[PDB]
């Protein structure tokens, strides 16, 4: 165990690989669950909209995709003798993608539920929901991006 | 704060309910309805409102004040039941609590018809649909409360409210129905006030406490004034009918319980300053409806509150009455009192 | 020659029609056949029931209600409505067709009423027969139940809905306490309730009790719920006799029902073959009578005054068509067209085509352009696809999307002829949108050197890797040139590739967004010039232009200059433009690294210019209005506009970094998908390797078309829409215009 | 409440441990200064950058759901508001972009320090500065987003009620949307004199 | 016919793509076999990807014939 590379440095990166998927899958599950509740409430009256009110459940899954990407990138930078700086960077990259995806999912759900419930009455609202949902989704993206940037430094110029 | 967690479940509900509110007929629209010379003209004018094509399936010869009232009320109830179909958790419980009063009203209409031998079909037609429960038509079989409760109302959400109605005699009549209906509205209102205080967050906790206190005060005043007509009733029995959640409670409610004449009710209401002139002059029912509309309007000034579902249902319910009133003055041609349509929005 | 109205709205003219009453009904029909006049409501102060053509509209409403009852019957009984008349009236061609005569409309009304009564009575008879049949069938089922049903009068037997059977059993248990013998057998075929025409599953129930009062109570309980009770003698011989009697009754009722339903279906089939024509004709007559309802009927004269908005270029055509109508009627009437000069907000009309229609719809969804205001669709035709392409940047995904759009474009006629779903209709309408997005995505991916997450090596790279190195040795390349087109493929899969891509794409997004906001602001200037609002130019355009330039255009110029300067060769540190901008505000006059000579003085001057322009933008226009209570509104609006503009410069410059964000994410997800799905296949050989390659490519293509083309593609299409609605149209789009909805006849589907 | 019981138990345990260390002469053993000096500044910096982005995103998302859910409800009867009140959703998503921006700027200072110059005055200062600047930006953007979303919901409902109302409520949003900006500015001032880890 | 259309599209997209990838592998393109982590042998990966492309070509021809009929 080096000064710069303690034995516990891999702890943070492995918790970051986990945090990215666990929290982007919490947000995606919340979004999918609420959007599905809305879809089941609406499609009882309007089944024809079902294969088009699935969009929020598709966006929530994309949050989970953003943390399966940050997790897989952070897991391949994990090493037995990888620096504590790299471990902190990998923890930060998973904290960022995972938390941003949680927020984005929690919002995608609440907004998809509202928009599917209202679109069964006002079809023109579908465009409004998808636009409010693309801005809830971009939050998660912004986390991934930060996470990605973090990983671009995690292993580089590191002794 | 109210806004942070309110929209996680009730954001869409409040938006849609506030959209319904925006459709509440204004004073100018009520005046335009007043100028209508026929129910056909009334239908055409209402088509310009958010009522829209609600009578489009009704022929010219089929337009009647009763039919207009039925269709407007059905529209209101479909909106309410839809909003319930989009609500969950505490809001579902709140909207279910709103229906329990209509159920208590229907239980009394059903049992009052059963004791007068009137046909169950008409009695069930006149019953408030929001107050429907699966076993409501089965109240048309028995007369004594014992059988009705042990067979029907134990499984209904009204079961907890049958804790003081067993004292009366087994034989049941109109006075006993009124007593049972007031006891069921006292227990219900106390339970709905507790539910609001514990589970419904602020500022919908305060708004709904105020709107239930008004309901309890109106019930107490009406109970006292109706008992005035009766030869005499035990003040202790009256106290068992007066709800214990309102502004009147516990002083004015007490004085009303021991009140035995109209001047007694006036003295009881003198202490409370919110109902000073209600009995001084005018029509008491109109005063109560105006105060209710003012309270509901005030509940719409507070966003991130589920008190607006109650304030929209009671506002819209007044609107229907108003329309009906206007329709009557158009159908029966008595236009002298047409402008008494109580408008606040 | 009709003017092109894509750059700006078509010039509009208000026109008075002094329509004689004796031809009014016809005139409206021509004005509806042209589909070019948007009529004004001259009776806007008249209540709906107090309008002049209220009774005719009521008659047509009754006829349309009767037709909507006929359609409801045609749907209750599985009878198909005979569609037609789509080409009968040549809708949209602007050509006139002889309208139905007043006698024809009266005949339609009378026939509708007569059919209403006939169908009401026929439906009543059929429903009575159907309920009798259902009751007899339930009785027959009860009788046919095995004797074990009646094993455990002495009981109450009936049929009750399954949703009520449990409630009935619970109520009967409570009534009888433990002495309940409630048996129930499911009826397989659901019964149809005519009162609702609803299919309900039902159970045959039997309750055994001996007390006469108890039996009556049980019967009352069951009948209170929607249950039908029947009398059965419990004797197998007697039950069989009752079953035979019920079978005879059902045999008679089946013939009666067959005859009644045959008559009803004959009537409904007669109606169906002509219902659509009657509906189309009555909806058009109701439509012409609503239009005339907007006219002022001169009681002293016998003419309706109708005010309508029509494109000026179309004006002549209007007159010609009206003349044709006169030539058809043969009547001599005074001038029926009179152009009018009134200060009324004309409607916004943009002449589009299959190409510009999609982008015009894209821009109109936000709002309707002010009359003769710079149209945001014409600039969006290119800028919305290219901002998407920046956000997308992949030749593979771009090519897939281009082929998807070409499938719609080349087969546009066939797809237009058929019916489309909402999502498919939206995709087809924006088929040219998607075509441009795909083409520009291909271009950008070529510039990004990104094809399915991979790079192309068309040109010699500007980087030379060391002549020799050992495996695993960190090697750095040396600049021997500049890549001609696109990102050099030298930094593909390199450790620092992301650092260069991020810098380049951040700067690209900033520059592109600034250029796109400057173009929009100069569109605002063009709007000011066209409307002769010199005060807007002096106090609104110039100050905001200086404020945005001096800060963010200065940042863009600094970015370009820093790119154009060889810092290493010149021996000067590469200044940090972000730290330069931050110090330009927080620490004026303090430059860590001198980008150019006199940088500090220029930065101080630009900061002073912005700090003076804020008061400029805030005060010059309201003070001009004051010097020539409305001044209060002007001042409030100017304060709000200045705060919004100053904050929006920063919030819009930061926002266009979403271009870099989405491009970077698209590239990273594409590369990650390649590594997860198809890169592994190259690791395995043999039959296993071939099968893995096939399956993994299937999965890779599925996820690429689904996630990286539709999902990410939709996101980037919608972030392009915000960059247009919020960052581009915030600069010049006043909006709040009156949409052009001319009175035209269209097929109305029941 | 289980949560309140846990909080009280933790407080009592902390108090008892502190009193035990203090009375036994080992009060200095609970040395927050040593904890700060010996904890890696990398942890502080990375926590700051992650919490900045995450909390900015959390407020953006929290506001987007509050504004988005009230726009959808109000647009059932007044769909015209859907695009008009979408500026509200841009004031909610702009705080997130501020956080992202700060992360980018602060991530530039996430260099690798040498072993000997690891817990120096400059490196510890850079760790504290990037932790607390990220905390400030993230929490300010959280508050600004949740507050701007609450104003945007009110604005959407008002716009549905009456169009003229919207422009008057948007002003309030413009008042709230600045609160994140201020945080952003303050963050840039905190990590202003911070340097890359060396 | 929808299944046939989807399969033939997915088969042409993959005939072309895997043929190009196999050609790049056989020519030892730097972007494909230029990294130590990339497969050591180029021509063999090219052969495997060519066989996969031939499988996809069989699928393409079969599904195109199905669409034709």
């Amino acid at each position: 165990m080096t000064e710069l590379c303690p034995v516990y440095a891999p702890f943070f990166g492995a918790i970051g690989c986990a945090s990215a998927i666990i929290f982007t899958s919490l947000g995606a599950a919340y979004g999918t669950a609420k959007s599905g509740v809305g879809i089941c409430a609406t499609c009882v009256l309007r089944p024809d909209l079902l294969f088009k009110n699935i969009v929020p459940v598709i966006m929530a899954g994309i949050i989970a995709i953003y943390g399966l990407v940050v997790s897989v990138l952070v897991c391949y930078s994990l090493g037995q003798k990888q620096a504590l700086y790299t471990g902190f960077i990998q923890l930060g990259a998973g904290l960022s993608v995972g938390l941003s995806g949680l927020a984005a999912g929690f919002a995608i759900g609440i907004v998809g539920d509202a928009g599917v419930r209202g679109s069964s009455q006002q079809p023109r609202l579908f465009v409004g929901m998808i636009l409010i949902l693309i801005f809830a989704e971009v939050l998660g993206l912004y986390g991934l991006i930060v996470a990605l940037l973090l990983n671009s430094r995690a292993t580089q110029d590191v002794v | 704060m109210e806004g942070v967690y309110f929209n996680i479940d009730n954001g869409f509900i409040e938006g849609v309910v506030r959209g319904y509110r925006n459709g509440l007929l204004s004073n100018n629209q009520y005046i335009n309805l007043t100028q209508c010379d026929t129910l056909e003209d009334l239908k055409l004018q209402l088509s310009s409102t958010d009522y829209g094509n609600f009578l489009s399936s009704v022929s010219s010869e089929s337009l009647t004040t009763s039919l207009i009232q039925e269709y407007a009320s059905s529209k209101l109830y479909h909106e309410f039941n839809y909003i319930r179909d989009q609500s969950s958790g505490s809001t579902r419980k709140f909207m279910d609590y709103i229906t329990y009063g209509y159920m208590i009203d229907n239980v009394a209409l059903m049992i009052t018809g059963t004791i007068h031998d009137r046909d169950k079909g008409e009695i069930l037609q006149r019953c408030h649909p929001l107050g429907w429960f699966d076993t409501l038509p089965t109240l048309s079989v028995a007369t004594d409360l014992e059988s009705l409760y042990e067979t029907v109302l134990v499984d209904t959400p009204l079961a907890p409210y049958f804790k003081n109605c067993f004292d009366t005699a087994e034989e049941l009549d109109d006075m006993n129905i009124e007593i049972i209906r007031n006891k069921l509205y006292k227990a219900y209102l106390e339970d709905f006030y507790n539910f609001v205080t514990e589970e419904i967050p602020e500022p919908a906790k305060e708004c709904m406490q105020t709107l239930l206190g008004f309901e309890a005060d109106r019930r107490s005043i009406n109970i006292a004034l109706n008992s005035l007509q009766s030869s005499d009733i035990d003040p202790d029995l009256k106290s068992d009918l007066l709800p214990n959640i309102g502004k009147l409670y516990p002083l004015a409610t007490f004085h009303l319980a021991q009140a035995q004449d109209f001047e007694g009710v006036r003295a009881a209401l003198a202490n409370v300053y919110e109902y000073r002139g209600f009995l001084e002059t005018g029509n008491l029912e109109d005063h109560f409806y105006q105060l209710e509309m003012e309270l509901c309007r005030d509940a719409f000034t507070q966003q991130f509150a589920i008190s607006t579902v109650w304030a929209w249902m009671k506002s819209k319910e007044q609107e229907v009455r108003n329309i009906t009133w206007i329709a009557e003055c158009i159908a029966q041609n008595q236009r002298e009192r047409i402008n008494n349509y109580i408008s606040v929005y | 020659e009709k003017e092109e109205a894509i750059f700006r709205s078509a010039e509009m003219a208000l026109v008075q029609f002094y329509i004689p009453q004796e031809i009014s009904r016809d005139s409206a029909y021509t004005l509806g056949q042209l589909g070019l006049v948007q009529f004004r409501d001259l009776n806007s102060k008249v209540r709906a029931f107090q309008r002049t053509f209220v009774n005719e509209i009521r008659r047509l409403d009754n006829v349309e209600r009767q037709y909507r009852y006929f359609y409801s019957l045609l749907k209750k009984h599985d009878i198909k409505l005979y569609e037609g008349d789509t080409d009968k009236y040549l809708d949209g061609s602007g050509e006139l067709y002889v309208p139905p005569s007043g006698s024809v409309i009266d005949d339609y009304v009378r026939n509708a009423s007569y059919l209403e009564e006939r169908l009401i009575q026929m439906e009543d008879a059929t429903d009575q027969i159907e309920v009798q049949k259902n009751d007899l069938e339930q009785y027959r089922f009860i009788l046919q139940s095995g004797d074990e049903f009646f094993l455990k009068v002495n009981y109450v037997t009936g049929v009750i809905a399954r949703d009520k059977v449990a409630t009935l059993e619970q109520i009967l248990w409570r009534v009888l306490r433990g002495n309940l013998f409630f048996k129930t057998v499911e009826i397989e075929q659901p019964v149809y309730d005519v009162k609702t025409r609803e299919y309900k599953h039902k159970n045959a129930f039997i309750v055994f009790s001996h007390g006469d009062l108890i039996i009556k109570r049980i019967r009352k309980i069951a009948e209170s719920l929607d249950a039908n009770l029947y009398d059965v003698d419990s004797s197998n011989e007697g039950r069989s006799q009752q079953l035979a009697k019920v079978n005879k009754n059902l045999s008679d009722l089946y013939t009666v029902l067959k005859t009644t339903s045959t008559t009803l279906e004959s009537e409904l089939y007669a109606i169906a073959k002509e219902l659509d024509s009657w509906f189309q004709d009555v909806t058009r007559e109701k439509a012409i009578f609503e239009i005339l309802n907007k006219s002022n009927y001169d009681t002293n004269r016998k003419i309706l005054i109708a005010e309508g908005w029509i494109p000026r270029d179309e004006l002549a055509t209007l007159q010609a068509r009206l003349g044709e109508m006169i030539a058809r009627l043969g009547i001599d009437v005074p001038s029926i067209i009179q152009v009018l000069d009134t200060n009324h907000t004309p409607p916004t009309f943009h002449r589009t085509n299959k190409f510009t229609a999609g982008f015009q719809s894209i821009c109109d969804c936000y709002g309707i352009a002010q009359y003769r205001e710079i149209n945001a669709g014409l600039p969006t035709i290119v800028t919305f696809p290219f901002m998407f392409a920046i956000m997308f940047g992949d030749m593979g995904h771009g090519f897939l999307m281009t082929l998807a759009a070409l499938s719609l474009v080349l087969n546009e006629k066939k797809i237009n002829k058929m019916k489309r779903g909402e999502i498919f209709d939206m995709a087809f309408t924006g088929r040219y949108i998607i075509l441009l997005m795909g083409v520009f995505s291909m271009y950008t991916g070529f510039l990004y050197n990104d094809i399915f997450s991979k790079t192309m090596t068309i040109f010699k790279s500007g980087w030379k890797w060391p002549d020799h190195w050992k495996k695993g040795e960190s090697i750095t390349a040396t600049s021997v040139g500049t890549y001609p087109i696109g990102l050099d493929w030298a930094w593909h899969g390199t450790e620092n590739a992301l650092l260069f891509s991020n810098s380049y794409k951040m700067k690209l997004s900033i520059l592109m967004g600034f250029i796109h906001m400057t173009y929009s602001y100069f569109f605002s200037l063009a709007n000011h010039l066209y409307f002769n609002s010199m005060i807007d130019i002096i106090g609104n355009f110039i100050p905001g232009l200086l404020f945005m330039q001096g800060i963010f255009g200065y940042l863009s110029v600094c970015i370009v200059y820093k790119w154009a300067v060889d810092w290493v060769k010149d021996g000067k540190p590469a200044p940090g433009l972000l730290n330069m901008l931050i110090n330009m505000f927080l620490s004026p006059g303090t430059i860590d690294d001198e980008l150019y000579p006199h940088q500090a003085k220029v930065q101080v001057f630009l900061l002073l210019m912005a700090l003076v322009c804020i008061p400029w933008l805030l005060l010059v226009k309201p003070l001009h209005f004051k010097f020539t209570e409305d001044f209060g509104d002007i001042m409030i609006h100017q304060v709000i506009h200045t705060i919004e503009f100053c904050l929006n410069c920063v919030s819009h410059t930061a926002s266009y970094l979403r271009l870099w964000a989405l491009s970077l994410a698209h590239a990273q997800l594409s590369s990650v998908l390649w590594t997860m799905t198809i890169q592994i296949a190259f690791g395995f050989r043999g039959f296993v390797g071939v099968f893995m390659t096939v399956a993994l490519f299937a999965m890779w293509f599925a996820l690429t078309c689904a996630v990286l083309v539709l999902m990410e593609g939709t996101s980037a299409m919608l972030h392009s829409l915000r960059l247009h609605w919020v960052e581009s149209m915030s600069k010049f789009f006043v909006g709040e215009g009156l949409p052009y909805e001319p009175f035209a006849f269209e097929y109305k589907d029941m | 409440s289980f949560s309140h019981f846990l909080y009280y138990l933790v407080l009592i345990v902390v108090i008892v441990y502190g009193l035990y260390k203090l009375f036994t002469g080992h009060g200095s053993d609970i040395n927050f200064g040593k904890f700060l000096l010996r904890t890696s500044p990398y942890m502080w910096a990375n926590l700051g950058i992650a919490l900045c982005v995450g909390l900015s995103v959390v407020g953006a998302a929290w506001g987007i759901f509050i504004t988005g859910s009230s726009m959808i409800g109000a647009g059932v009867r007044a769909p015209r508001i859907t695009t008009k009140n979408l500026i509200s959703i841009i004031f909610c998503e702009v705080v997130a972009i501020y956080g992202l921006i700060i992360a980018i700027v602060f991530s530039s200072k996430l260099t690798v320090a040498t072993a000997e110059n690891m817990y120096s005055k400059s490196n510890l200062y850079t760790g504290y500065s990037l932790f607390w600047a990220g905390i400030t930006v993230g929490a300010s953007n959280l508050i600004c987003g949740i507050a701007v979303g609450i104003t945007g919901a009110t604005a959407a409902i008002s716009d549905a009620a009456d169009s003229a109302l919207f422009v008057k409520i948007l002003v309030i949003e413009i008042f709230g949307s600045i609160l994140g900006l201020l945080g952003l500015i303050v963050g840039l001032l905190m990590a202003g004199k911070a340097s890359e880890f060396q | 016919t929808g299944k046939a259309w989807c399969c033939t599209v997915l088969s042409a997209f993959g005939v072309v793509i895997l043929s190009v990838i196999a050609h790049l592998f056989n020519t030892n393109h730097e972007s494909f076999v230029g990294s130590i982590n990339d497969p050591e042998d180029g021509p063999a990966v090219a052969h495997t990807v060519y066989l996969a492309a031939l499988v996809y070509l069989v699928f393409f021809v079969f599904c195109g014939f199905q669409v034709y009929l």
